[PDB]
């Protein structure tokens, strides 16, 4: 039952490999995951056949609670531009009113 | 009689292990205890050599056992 | 003694990639869809070096898109087109060298 | 021994591109629709170098429009016409060189 | 020969909230700093106007 | 008998790999370990050469293997 052997071996090593990394390395690094996984899987499957896979993670879902916290970052980064633009508007308005008063 | 010494397109078609024989590569990590891993394509393959070889040496494949590749140093 | 193995198309083909959910470098949850062009170099390999070419290409591309978009800011995937292409092919070309051009 | 391969039109054709949603450089969500003119240079390539010419052109153009409008401010999208055209053709012409003019 | 694997490690519902509070807290820091930068620039511009 | 040495329009029609033979290009990134990528049209193709070639050299294609292009330096 080759299928079960490969499935259990890969589901084995994925857990540990992703556990020694942070969430943002899980987002950008692809070569490292591959090399670390094959460094074990190749020795495990040497008696049979190659694991050429380039193991992919097709999708990484956090639950509903974490998504709000994750996109609050970019929402906050957006508010900064609006705040600065409003400040510039205020500055120019005040200068013009000062000229009128003079 | 026709197949041997005459036709080789299908012989080299569907066997990868014999394809890798004779190719040349370079090493990025030194072999410890005469065994390690080497990058091929976008993946890695296990390699074994007679003597410890340092990082950055030109190597050439000789034979295949299981999925392990025998490599030896070759001058440029 | 001779029979016909398979029929190989040799013209550029449009290949959809189903919808996908990716997380940006700013931790932004977005959904994307992608398209592909595939051409088969005259090699017979595309008939005998893999089964189910469609699945291979689809999974490879859906693989690399996630990581490539994950190493980029959200504003990078709005303006940069050459960079995404080059970074994706630098891996996909080595993956599909035994068959045909991406 | 001879038969008729295909029938090739050689006159300019109007080709709609379905509705589309794009994000500007100011992070503005807008919806656009676009039209295309296609002419087939006398080459027979347009018959044998791709299948389903319509899909190829549609997907290529809907490709490049998103990126080109994404590198522009929203006000450039209102006044500049030559720039959009030149930037789009600088890629589409190299893409469709094996077939016919865009 | 096994290489004994643990296929999965589930904590109960109570512990998961405590575990992901860490990363939620680490996210709030970025937002707080960005808001601070916005405030800084706004104050500088208003000061120029008053001058 | 008619096809060979007489008709070549269809021979060069639907085979791209033979089309790219003989063309000239320039390099933007140096080859490391005799292998790299080169821009053609609007896409990129993998390339391999006998010796390491620096950025900004005129190159010409010789043969094709799989999808990999053999290139060699050519004087202007």
């Amino acid at each position: 039952n080759l299928e079960l052997a490969i499935i259990n071996l890969t589901m084995t090593n994925i857990r540990t490999v992703l556990g020694s990394m942070e969430l943002d390395e899980m987002l950008s690094q692809r070569d490292s995951i591959n090399s670390r996984l094959l460094r074990i899987v190749d020795e495990a499957t040497n008696p049979w056949g190659i694991k050429v896979t380039r193991i992919e993670i097709r999708d990484v879902r956090p639950p509903a609670e974490l998504i709000s916290s994750m996109n609050a970052q970019m929402k906050a980064e957006r508010t900064k531009r609006a705040y600065i633009l409003e400040a510039e508007g205020i500055r120019q308005a005040e200068i013009l009113k000062a000229e009128g008063e003079k | 009689r026709r197949v041997r010494e005459q036709k080789h397109s299908d012989s080299h078609l569907n066997q990868r292990g014999q394809q890798l024989i004779g190719r040349r590569f370079v090493l990025e990590s030194p072999l410890v205890n005469g065994r390690g891993h080497m990058r091929v394509g976008d993946s890695s393959w296990p390699v074994s050599a007679s003597e410890d070889l340092g990082a950055g040496t030109h190597v050439e494949v000789i034979a295949i056992e299981g999925i392990t590749l025998h490599i030896r140093a070759v001058s440029s | 003694m001779d029979r016909i193995g398979r029929k190989i198309n040799m013209m550029e083909q449009v290949l959809d990639i189903p919808s996908q959910e990716v997380i940006s470098k700013d931790n932004a949850n977005v959904t994307i869809d992608a398209v592909c062009f595939i051409q088969v170099i005259d090699a017979p390999r595309a008939a005998y070096e893999v089964s189910n070419l469609e699945l291979a290409i689809i999974n490879l591309t859906m693989t690399n898109i996630r990581t490539v978009l994950g190493s980029m800011e959200l504003d990078e995937m709005l303006s940069q087109r050459d960079s995404i292409n080059s970074r994706l092919l630098r891996i996909v070309d080595e993956a599909t060298n035994p068959w045909g051009i991406k």
